[PDB]
RNA sequence: AUCAGACACCAGAAAAGGUGUUAGUUCAUCUAGACAGCAGGACGGUGGCCAUGGAAGUCGGAAUCCGCUAAGGAGUGUGUAA
RNA sequence: GGAAGUCGGCAAAAUGGGAAUCGAUUCCCACUGUCCCUAUCUACUAUCUAGCGAAACCACAGCCUGGGGAACGGGCCAGGCAAAAUCAGCGGGGUGGCUUGUGGCAGCCAAGCGCGACGUUGCUGGCUCUUCCUAUCAUACCGAAGCAGAAUUCGGUAAGCGUUGGACCCACUAAUAGGGAGCUGGGUUCCUACUGAUGAAG
RNA sequence: AAUGCCGCGGAGCUAUCAUCUGCCGGAUAACGGCUGAACGCCUCUAAGCCAGAAUCCGUGCCAGAAAGCGACGAUU
RNA sequence: AUGUGGAACGGGGUAUUGUAAGCAGCUGCUGAGAUUAAGCCUUUGUUCCCAAGAUUUG
């Protein structure tokens, strides 16, 4: 059983949005 | 003036934490950017308003619970003067009220700007700008809140005085037997110690005599304690109970006590003082005796002799200044009063009860005490109805005779 | 969005489904816990709701607002003729539950209990239990073997008893047969008690004793299909859930009234059963003109407080309370003062015709 | 006020069952049991 | 009860029998209690606990440091200051006093805004008197007329905090 | 003069009635009230744990003296039989068919003279004189009709309202042939009868009665000896 | 003010306690195995729990102290209770 | 504390026949004539249920017609008579022919001195002061 | 891990907290006896001076010196009206 | 009991009426199932039966949870599940892992890497409805506080159970806590679900 | 006489407009402790243990798998 | 499916209403008359009817 309050599995928009904005973070720190 | 009913004042940090925690817990928490701008504005407006309401609610509670020094009996007002510096207390209370108005002004200002919030963020910071200003306002009265809490704690300790009632103020030299007289007269447990000025503050104790209750107020011996003692007798319809050490066993000279009493006579005027000769068992006094109002009653403090007589004399002085043959049964003339400890005392139904299960379980037998030719039938059931008639309508001690008379009559009719 | 004005739920979720009971006879879904410290005793009885009346009793309730006053209470009268024990069932405890290992029947079975096995007694050739009677007469050693099996392996002993419905003034001829668990004693003791009680009648005088607290269980009156108004007390896109009140069956559900007090266990052969120490006035529990829609009570009867589920002439099961509960209401004695037996078929005004005749004039008839 | 699920209420209810308040039920059962 | 009645009770009857040993045990196990609190609690209470433990930790590090060396609708959406007025400037968003902080003096004075010269974001807002970030506003300096630049955003912060041009 | 509370109520006259030959206490509450009465009158007069019409206001429902007792119409037969069995033979009991059921409120009666509600029925007055064997007089107390509730009677003393005038004080004393004092009971409550029950040799008042009031009742009732 | 009443049954394996701050209740404990409770006459109102298992004796002590607990009263003034005074061995 | 204030005994459940907005007769000699019911003490949280009172219940009352100084106080009132029939616990059904009540303080002693008309014994038992100052108790 | 992890630059919360564990880096004393533990000493000028009802190191204002040493701080806290 | 209902005497009963202000409004009296609070009675329909006998609509159909980048859907993914044939009801179904409790300017430090953290100092919409969440108003149990007692404040576990009646106001109440997922007023000029009822069958 | 109008009106239905009924076993959370290390002291915790909330799980109560089952009776 | 069998009426009890028509002389017959199970109780009362037709079942 999950035994959690928040699901450990992520949606495809959410997982795609990390690589969208993680790269921009490296752009900003550059 | 029971000053115990004042709610306890939190320090500035707990006050802010309680207010902010209440705002978080009692108001809605979740909002999304996609919501209508009216709902966003209303959302943050509620938090600012709710936080304003919690702060004033607490601050008003302080401002109302504290006693208004001007509206109270000048005995207590001057007592609060010597202890708390009315000006400092008044400044502290005014600072909170000025804070309260400031908390209201900031909230009204930020609610007004929130009506024009265009994005979820610009409302978010007005709320953050709001609550921070509300908090920074409160943080500035750290001294005032701390001061009021200390005042609160000592206020709850003060005795509940009532100058309206009959009183008898007891003042004199420190540890000069006044504490012993107060302890012997009133039920108050006044501590007696070799240390001088053991009674730091006043001690009020009630005493019942002459079908009335008198509130004897013992004052500090004679500083702040001396000032409080003076103000205690300053405004009080009572009589002085000065106790002078006759044998000087209290450590104070008799002449010094007489001189102090003469100096304090200006405030002790319009009262019937007492020239108590304390420590009797253990010249200058002529001038004091020349006043006449002082009652020269010997007080054998070591032997505890004369305390009751002195108290009775003081109470009397204060009061002055302010055919049907009842056939009682013979058993009544020799009835032993029901006192529990004695063995000869009979039992009561209360004791039968605690033995037989106590309140709610014991069934009292109502029938158990019937005057009756037998104790056995004492639980019988008397027939009430029979064949449409009550048995009661027919209960007659000679009813057998009416039945026999009748027999003869029916025997006549059949014949 | 939240509900603005809230109220408690209009129904009870613990009593649904509101479907018709699959039985007419009250089922015992729980028998009182057994104990070997106490030897044998029964735990249930089967009666018929004749009718209900009201009584006056002196209330000896310590601490009450009406301590030692005369109180009026409604009472239900259930006729309880003695029931004949005709069988014993052994139950073995298994990791899957209580399982009926075997059953032993008495040799002579009355037509009362034989009618239970048929939907039409007249067309049948009455062949039931005939070969069982033959083998009982031939060899009793076989029957001794099943009883040995019951007392050796089984952990719960129950007796099959049927009510003598013939004695009651009921138009039904089938007897109601049920199992009463023999609580108390060892399994051998229960088996013996069943053996010496075969074919003999056990009466309510031996089951209950006029003061204890019992659970009365039965099927309620049928009100037919009803809308949400009287079935349930009713004043986002989704699908309708089970919690939403709906229209359907109202009535004829299996119910259990707890904590019923017997005010009196009267004997049918006695003619003083409706008379008390404060009343005299020889009378019977049957009201003047007979019970409405039931008849005349001529056998042993039980008078319970309050009301019991189901209409008149329906079968009720009376079981001993599962759990001891020593509320002083459950522990106090009862001393009846007066019982009402006026005509319930209308506004009755007289208790018995005898005492009505003195008040009324000489009727021409 | 505490409900019936209260562990305290269960405890002194058990205390009542532990004493003579249930002994009136034992001899009550024994009477019919013997007769 | 009069004045310090509880220590009169303490003096006359003593304190509770187990108080000293119970408080010793509680103080001893407080070390484990703090760590248990830090590892169990979640949410705001954890977060305030985290921030207050950081504050106290930095504080105790500083005093042990101090111990050391001593031993050694056409409407305007921005706040404005007071045909051509085609848009609506709410009197609510309008402001009249600003907190101008002197650079050299380092003193913040709340003074009225005499006027606004130009808004760097939009010169059109200068006519309407809209105060934005970096806007130039002139205020009276008699109590200290001088110009200043807005150091914050009046729309968001609400209070017009500006830095004097001196 | 003693202080007692029925349950936690200051009105003991309502829940009890006391005479010179018997005592009546309410039933079904706490017998601590019965316990207190027995502690002072158990060895002198019988104490009856009685109710009147299934009710506990027996003090204000029944009026009596050392000779006889009266009960209202609402008195049940069982309770009347209970009272007769409890009380001794030389005491007589009477039902009253009075419209004014509150006998304890309409009749204030001592062993020799009784003063009654002005609008009492003639038949009630005649049977009162027959049973109580006292002279009956129709008059109001301080302009107030409830004589039994607003006035307490004993053989040697009595109390009335503090609202009565001095001339009313003198007239009432002259018509009663007993010393009478204007006073109050239970700390300012002008229901003297409801707050006080007195026989010829002892007095009971509520626990909230002041010390001054107790001294007044003791002074008028001469109970120090 | 209220003396505490102590009763010992089944040679000290069950302790009944009465009148703790004027209680009408009967607080009953059953001692853990290996523990016997006695009342010593050397000092008044002295309870002694003797046994072999330290855990059983000391857990019995904790049970007594916690069951005789003051509720809703100010403990800075209300000092009534039962407390462990000395811990040691029989010899 | 007003709710069961100085009751000196519990009341049995009685049929409610005087809800709020009721207009009902004053029974004391204090001078008031008519009373208007504003609220009843001891009513919980029942949705849409109109607050109601029975004999011996204490209500909030306004003197519609009466002496002016008797007015301008929402004064506690004790309902002493009720027209709706109710079951006395002994079994008999009772109903007085008019709805009557008395003006009383929150503590439980009225401003009046004598009650005109019959008094329910339930009222007289929860309120010993009314019983003390009642003329006929039925 | 009494709401573990399988996540995917662990990038939003993110700054950090933990008497949880395993590894390291830099400084410390240690058979001239290490840390801890129990036994004891922890002083005398001196109750240093203003400050006070009462303050003796410990309500409170600058230090805070000395005879002895192996060490006893005008004193780390509790506590005492003192 | 007598408009307490509703935005409101809509509709009935009093037979509709008495006085005021500008037909309308208000007031007092009067009446009444609008309401507390629904219950009962009658006729018709609905139900079944004999006869007759349509139409709209129709890719195919028919359970829910999480995901399927979106539009989440019924078809796809992973699960819960899943047993013929039916009857009568009622109508449900035709866009940040956001966000929350702590404001803006300047200076002083300074763990450390010109910044520099915490600190520190300077100033001005309402009527009824099923369920869920806890972020708890009350009830249960605890800790702390000048908490003597009573009453009370704050905080913890806790959503089991309650959280009203009237025109922000005034009462009751232990309390009148906050939110998520059939209807009307003033304001701008088939099938499936749910609920009951049968029902072939080892 | 389309229930002409009125009074009473059994039976049935019904009314917090009437009456009755609504119960006990474990496991825990906050929290209070026992023994006891880690760390030669200490420690409610690490291994274990005790007490402990209207909480959770059962008992009780309702339904009875129409594809879960047992015993008994007869068997053309 | 021949039985303490059932049904239709009848009597009695119990209830509802209120004292009938008629005979008469408001009064008496006359607390009478009418109704009473259609979801009231009872029946040595009379009469009547049933030991039958079909269907499915190893």
């Amino acid at each position: 059983v999950s035994l959690k309050k928040k699901s450990k599995r992520r949606t495809t928009r959410l997982r795609s949005r990390i690589e969208k904005k993680a790269a921009e973070s490296k752009r900003k720190q550059k | 003036a029971v000053f115990k009913n004042i709610t306890p004042i939190p320090d500035v940090n707990t006050f802010l934490d309680v207010v902010l925690s209440r705002t978080q817990r009692k108001t809605p928490t979740v909002i999304r950017s996609g919501f209508k701008i009216s709902r966003i504005r209303g959302f943050y407006g509620r938090k600012v308003k709710f936080t304003q309401d919690t702060i004033t609610e607490k601050l008003d509670s302080i401002l109302q619970e504290f006693p208004k020094l001007n509206d109270i009996h000048p005995f207590h007002a001057d007592l609060l003067n010597i202890l708390y510096d009315r000006d400092h207390l008044k400044i502290a209370l005014s600072q909170l009220s000025t804070a309260k108005h400031l908390v209201e002004n900031v909230a009204r200002d930020y609610i007004r700007l929130l009506k024009y919030g265009d994005s979820l963020y610009r409302c978010k910071q007005l709320k953050r700008a709001a609550l921070g200003r509300m908090a920074t306002i409160i943080k500035r009265q750290k001294s005032s809140l701390e001061f009021l809490e200390q005042v609160r704690q000592h206020l709850s300790r003060l005795p509940a005085i009532d100058p309206n009632t009959r009183t008898l103020l007891v003042c004199g030299y420190p540890n000069v037997g006044k504490s012993s007289f107060m302890n012997k007269v009133t039920r108050a447990q006044v501590d007696v110690q070799p240390y001088a000025f053991t009674t730091k503050s006043l001690f009020v104790g009630h005493f019942d005599y002459k079908y009335l209750r008198w509130q004897v107020i013992d004052t500090p011996g004679i500083n702040t304690i001396e000032m409080q003692s003076i103000t205690a007798m300053a405004h009080l319809r009572s009589a002085v109970l000065y106790f002078m050490d006759l044998s000087e066993m209290c450590g104070y000279s008799v002449a010094a006590q007489v001189k102090l009493y003469h100096s304090i006579k200006p405030l002790f005027a319009n009262k019937v003082t007492i020239l108590v000769l304390n420590k009797i068992d253990a010249e200058l006094l002529q001038t004091i005796i020349d006043d006449g109002n002082v009652k020269v009653v010997q007080t054998s403090c070591v032997q505890d002799i004369g305390v009751m007589d002195v108290r009775t004399t003081a109470c009397e002085a204060l009061l002055a200044a302010r055919a049907r043959p009842a056939c009682i049964p013979d058993s009544v003339k020799t009835r032993r009063a029901y006192d529990a400890n004695d063995p000869n005392r009979r039992i009561l139904a209360r004791d039968i009860e605690a033995a037989n299960g106590g309140a709610g379980v014991y069934n009292v037998e109502l029938r158990d005490k019937y005057i009756l030719q037998d104790p056995s039938w004492k639980y019988d059931r008397m027939p009430e109805l029979l064949d449409g008639k009550n048995v009661a309508d027919f209960v007659d001690p000679e009813i057998e005779a009416k039945l026999l008379a009748l027999d003869e009559e029916e025997e006549r009719l059949e014949r | 969005s939240h509900c603005k004005f809230e109220q408690p739920r209009h129904g009870s979720l613990g009593f649904l489904p509101r479907k018709r009971a699959s039985r007419q006879r009250g089922k015992v879904k729980a028998f009182p816990k057994d104990d070997a410290s106490k030897p044998v005793h029964l735990t249930a009885f089967l009666g018929y709701k004749a009718g209900m009346t009201h009584i006056v009793r002196d209330l000896d309730r310590p601490g009450s607002k009406m301590h030692k006053r005369e109180i009026l209470e409604a009472v239900t009268v259930i006729e309880t003729p003695p029931m004949v024990v005709v069988g014993v069932v052994g139950y073995v405890e298994t990791p899957r539950g209580l399982r009926s290992l075997t059953t032993v029947w008495a040799e002579h079975l009355s037509e009362e209990v034989k009618r239970r096995f048929y939907k039409n007694w007249f067309k049948s050739k009455k062949k039931a239990f005939t070969k069982y009677a033959k083998k009982y007469a031939e060899s009793t050693q076989s029957i001794n073997r099943e009883l040995e099996r019951i007392k050796k392996y089984c952990s719960v002993v129950r007796v099959l008893a049927h009510t003598q419905i013939r004695k009651t003034p009921l138009a039904q001829k089938k007897a109601h047969l049920m199992e009463i668990q023999v609580n108390g004693g060892s399994v051998a003791d229960k088996v013996e008690w069943a053996r010496e009680h075969f074919e003999k009648t056990v009466d309510i005088k031996s089951t209950f004793e006029q003061n204890e607290m019992i659970d009365v269980i039965g099927v309620t009156r049928g009100k037919g299909n009803e809308g949400t108004t009287a079935r349930w007390g009713t004043k986002h896109p989704a699908n309708v859930q089970w919690t939403v009140a709906r229209a359907g069956n109202a009535g004829y559900m299996h119910r259990t009234q707890l904590n019923s007090k017997i005010y009196r266990i009267g004997a049918g052969d006695d003619a003083k059963n409706a008379s008390t120490d404060f009343d005299a006035t020889e009378k019977r529990i049957t009201p003047m003109g007979g019970f409405v829609r039931y008849g005349v009570v001529e056998n042993d009867f039980v008078m319970l407080n309050g009301a019991t589920p189901g209409p008149v002439k329906r079968v009720l099961t009376l079981r001993k309370s599962l759990l001891t509960h020593t509320s002083r209401k459950a522990l106090e004695p009862v001393s009846l003062k007066w019982i009402d037996t006026a005509s319930k078929f209308g506004h009755g005004r007289f208790q018995t015709p005898a005492e009505a005749k003195q008040f009324l004039g000489t009727l021409k008839k | 006020t505490s409900g019936p699920r209260d562990n305290n209420r269960n405890k002194w209810a058990k205390k009542h069952l532990k004493k003579g308040k249930r002994a009136k039920n034992s001899n009550f059962s024994k009477f019919l049991k013997k007769k | 009860p009069q004045n310090e009645y509880i220590e009169e009770s303490i003096r006359k009857h003593g304190r509770r029998f187990d108080h000293e040993e119970r408080k010793r045990k509680k103080a001893a196990r407080e070390a484990h209690d703090a760590s248990l609190y830090a590892q169990k609690t979640r949410g705001i209470k954890a977060k305030l606990y985290q921030e207050k433990r950081r504050k106290e930790k930095i504080q105790m590090k500083k005093t042990i440091k101090q111990h050391e060396e001593r031993n050694a609708k056409r409407m305007i959406t921005k706040a404005t200051f007071v045909k051509y007025e085609r848009f609506i400037r709410p009197m609510a968003l309008r402001q009249k006093k600003a907190n101008v902080t002197h650079k050299e003096l380092g003193v913040t004075m709340q003074l009225p805004i005499i006027g606004v010269k130009k808004n760097p974001q939009s010169p059109t807002y200068t006519q309407l008197g809209v105060l934005t970030k970096g806007t130039v506003i002139e205020v009276n300096v008699s109590e200290l007329g001088k110009y200043a630049q807005i150091t914050n955003n009046p729309e968001l912060d609400g209070c017009v905090n500006a830095l004097l041009l001196t | 003069a003693l202080r007692a509370q029925f349950e936690n109520s200051n009105e003991i006259g309502v829940f009890s009635n006391l005479t010179n030959s018997y005592a009546l206490v309410a039933l079904g509450g706490s017998e601590n009230f019965y316990s207190v009465f027995e502690a002072e009158l158990g060895d002198v007069v019988p104490v009856v744990h009685t109710t009147i019409g299934g009710t506990r206001i027996i003090g204000r429902l029944t009026c009596g003296n050392r000779k006889g007792l009266l009960v209202p119409s609402s008195t049940t037969d069982n309770e009347l039989q209970h009272l007769r069995n409890s009380l001794p033979d030389p005491v007589k009991i009477q039902r009253v068919d009075e419209r004014l059921s509150a006998l304890g409120n309409i009749v204030a009666c001592n062993d020799y003279v009784a003063l009654v509600h002005p609008d009492i029925e003639r038949e009630t007055e005649e049977i009162i004189a027959d049973v109580l064997d006292v002279e009956v007089f129709r008059q109001t107390v301080a302009g107030n009709v409830l004589t039994g509730s607003y006035c307490a009677l004993s053989n040697q003393g009595a109390l009335v309202h503090p609202r009565t005038s001095i001339q009313e004080q003198d007239e009432l004393s002259s018509l009663l042939q007993v010393p009478l004092v204007a006073g109050t009971i239970n700390r300012g409550s002008d229901v003297i009868g409801a707050g006080l029950v007195v026989n010829d040799w002892c007095a009971f008042a509520g626990l909230d009665t002041t010390a001054t009031e107790l001294a007044v009742c003791e002074s008028i009732f001469k109970l120090q000896d | 003010h209220f003396p505490i009443n102590i009763n010992l049954t089944e040679n000290g394996t069950v302790v009944e306690i009465r009148n703790f701050l004027g209680e009408r209740i009967t607080r009953v404990i059953k001692c853990l195995p290996g523990v016997t409770v006695s009342i010593s006459s050397a000092v008044k109102d002295e309870i002694i729990l003797e046994g072999n298992s330290l855990e059983n004796v000391s857990q019995s002590a904790a049970n007594i102290k916690q069951i005789c607990n003051v509720r809703n009263k100010d403990i800075r003034k209300f000092l009534d209770g039962i407390y462990v005074s000395e811990r040691g061995n029989i010899e | 504390s007003r709710g069961r204030g100085a009751a000196s005994g519990t009341k049995y459940r009685m049929t409610l026949g005087l809800p709020v907005q009721a207009i009902m007769n004053c029974a004391d000699n204090s001078g008031a004539k008519n009373l208007y019911i504003v609220s009843v003490f001891g009513t919980g949280a029942r949705l849409n249920r109109l607050p109601a009172a029975s004999c011996g219940d204490m209500v909030l009352a306004t003197v519609k017609k009466g002496k002016p100084d008797l007015r301008k106080k929402i004064m506690p009132a004790i309902v002493v008579r009720q027209r709706k029939a109710w079951r006395r616990k002994d079994g008999v059904y009772l109903y007085f022919e008019d709805n009557a009540g008395v003006i009383v303080n929150p503590k439980g002693e009225m401003k009046g001195s004598a009650i005109t008309g019959p008094v329910a014994k339930e009222c007289a038992d929860l309120w010993p002061r009314i019983a003390s100052n009642a003329g006929t108790v039925v």
